[PDB]
């Protein structure tokens, strides 16, 4: 994808990442887990609500078409009538298709991004304490507990 | 010891399209477009459908013998008009202009019927009725004949006090043969005019046999016109003139439709109405008919229009 990470250097997703769409999982002498960063994906939440709401309201407006009556000589009105709505028809349809279509692949990609972003900031906060080891992981130069593990999943990481 | 990032991956069956790509499951979305529907006919916000099972509109207008349940007045969200309204205008005759005479009528929201000429005004008979309909006549005008082998011009006036305006209706007899004219208005060669402030019109017979209609050779050419506050309408004729009797005051503005289905009504409230059905949503699309109205989503001719919200699904496995 766009910025490379979901389906991309980190090839799969977690399916024991039950709370929301981004995360941590660390490995430490105390074991082995994940869970969702609040931040990032709260933010993501509010932002794809926003589209959601405002595609809704920004569709959601009906057009008008009244099944008209027309005399044997009014055949060229009736043609006339037919073409309008065929065309209201046909450019709404197209409006809404595309519209669909297109902010699909902008969802999609912001939420690689969304990934891409927290990678790269646990990335540089670690700086040289740690080696990526190019699938999502950052190995650790240097024994890392829980509460050690926790400064990094907030930001606080001493040692940036 | 080390720390990784990842993204969620669910069960999801859920696929969206993009233009580079289709069928892209993802974790999340949304299905922006309304599908269903009752299957019914029932009232919008504007209230219920006036639903016409064996009288058509002009027979209603006109006040065809039967469609008296109809003489009360009737006020209505839209019209339905059932396959078996077959009541229409009885006596063999075409109304002038009637799809609009029709379009008018289904636009208003209400009709309220209003005596223009009252019966002793003439000075001619005015019960005239027919076998075609129903061994009677319309509610909304009086056939004008002689009376004691007589037939003076006759010369009404009506003017429109009500503050609203009254559409009215009238028409002239083209009887089959000579024998009947000269019988029913005592002279062959007559001259009618309905006029008011803003129409001028006049009308002259023409004797001859049609083909079969309703069991009759002969015929009435139907017309209609709306009289304005404070006009005046004055009908003039030394036969063949069949003359207003009630007019209609029309009021309000309905949804404007006239469907013609015989979709089942029922005791039911929706928000948009079909004539396949009605429905209730907040989805913004729905593609039930490009005919829906009342308070609606924007019909598109699709059949799903899924938005993704989640992220592209992919399985670890
Ligand atoms: C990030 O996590 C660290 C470690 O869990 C938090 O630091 C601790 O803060 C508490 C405050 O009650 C102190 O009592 C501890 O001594 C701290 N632990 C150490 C040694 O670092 C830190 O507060 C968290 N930061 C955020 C933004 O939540
Ligand atoms: C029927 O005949 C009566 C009487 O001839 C008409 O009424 C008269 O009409 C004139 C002119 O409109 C008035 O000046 C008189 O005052 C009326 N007198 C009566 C008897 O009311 C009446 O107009 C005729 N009706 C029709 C349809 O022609
Ligand atoms: C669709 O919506 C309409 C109103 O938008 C619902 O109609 C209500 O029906 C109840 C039935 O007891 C009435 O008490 C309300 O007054 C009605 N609303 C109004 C103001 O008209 C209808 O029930 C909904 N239908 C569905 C799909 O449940
Ligand atoms: C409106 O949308 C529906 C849903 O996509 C269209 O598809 C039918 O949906 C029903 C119920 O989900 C299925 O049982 C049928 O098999 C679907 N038929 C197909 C292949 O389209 C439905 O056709 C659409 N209606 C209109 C008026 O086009
Ligand atoms: C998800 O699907 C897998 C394979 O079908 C199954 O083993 C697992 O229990 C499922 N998880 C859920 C959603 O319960």
């Amino acid at each position: 994808g766009l910025f490379g990470a979901i389906a991309g250097f980190i090839e799969g997703g977690w399916p024991g990442l039950v709370a929301g769409w981004y995360g941590f999982q660390h490995s430490n002498d105390q074991g082995v887990g994940m869970a969702a960063d609040s931040d990032s994906t709260q933010k993501a939440i509010d932002k794809i609500t926003s589209k959601v709401n405002n595609i809704v309201d920004k569709m959601n407006k009906q057009y008008g078409i009244i099944d008209h009556e027309f005399s044997e000589i009014e055949t060229r009105l009736n043609m006339i009538n037919n073409k309008i709505d065929d065309q209201i028809q046909d450019i709404w349809t197209y409006n809404a298709e595309l519209l669909v279509l297109l902010e699909n692949q902008k969802t999609l990609d912001e939420h690689d991004a969304n990934v891409n972003n927290l990678y790269n900031k646990v990335k540089r906060a670690l700086g040289s304490n740690a080696m990526e080891d190019g699938k999502g992981c950052f190995e650790l130069y240097h024994k890392c507990d829980d509460q050690c593990m926790e400064t990094i999943r907030n930001g606080t990481y001493n040692r940036r | 010891d080390k720390i990784c990032i990842g993204y969620q991956s669910t069960n999801s069956t859920e696929t969206v399209d993009t233009l580079t790509e289709t069928n892209v499951p993802v974790t999340h979305a949304k299905e922006l477009l309304h599908t269903s529907h009752n299957g019914m006919l029932c009232a919008t916000n504007l209230g219920h459908p006036l639903i016409l099972d064996t009288c058509t509109i002009e027979g209603l207008i006109y006040g065809n013998p039967s469609c008296d349940l109809l003489l009360g007045g009737r006020e209505w969200s839209y019209i339905v008009e059932r396959p078996s309204a077959v009541n229409g205008m009885c006596y063999p005759g075409n109304v002038e202009n009637l799809e609009e005479l029709r379009s008018l009528f289904s636009s208003a929201s209400s009709y309220q019927r209003i005596q223009i000429f009252p019966d002793t005004i003439w000075n001619v008979s005015y019960s005239g009725t027919s076998s075609a309909c129903s061994d009677s006549f319309y509610r909304s005008m009086r056939w004008l004949t002689q009376k004691n082998n007589a037939y003076p011009i006759q010369d009404a006036q009506y003017t429109n006090n009500r503050g609203k305006s009254i559409l009215f209706m009238w028409g002239i007899n083209h009887p089959p043969t000579d024998t009947v004219q000269t019988n029913l208005y005592t002279r062959t060669d007559t001259t009618t005019s309905v006029t008011t402030e803003d129409i001028n019109r006049t009308f002259k017979p023409v004797i001859g046999p049609r083909p079969l209609v309703n069991g009759l050779h002969g015929r009435i050419d139907y017309y209609w016109s709306v009289l304005k506050p404070g006009q005046t309408l004055r009908v003039r004729s030394n036969g063949n003139l069949i003359a207003p009797w009630y007019g209609h005051i029309l009021s309000g503005e309905s949804h404007g439709r006239i469907l013609k289905t015989d979709l089942n009504s029922g005791n039911c409230v929706v928000q948009c109405q079909t004539e396949r059905g009605g429905l209730n949503t907040t989805l913004p699309f729905h593609n039930v008919s490009k005919y829906a109205f009342g308070n609606c989503p924007k019909y598109v001719g699709v059949k799903s229009l899924k938005l993704a919200v989640g992220l592209r699904n992919v399985p670890a496995r």
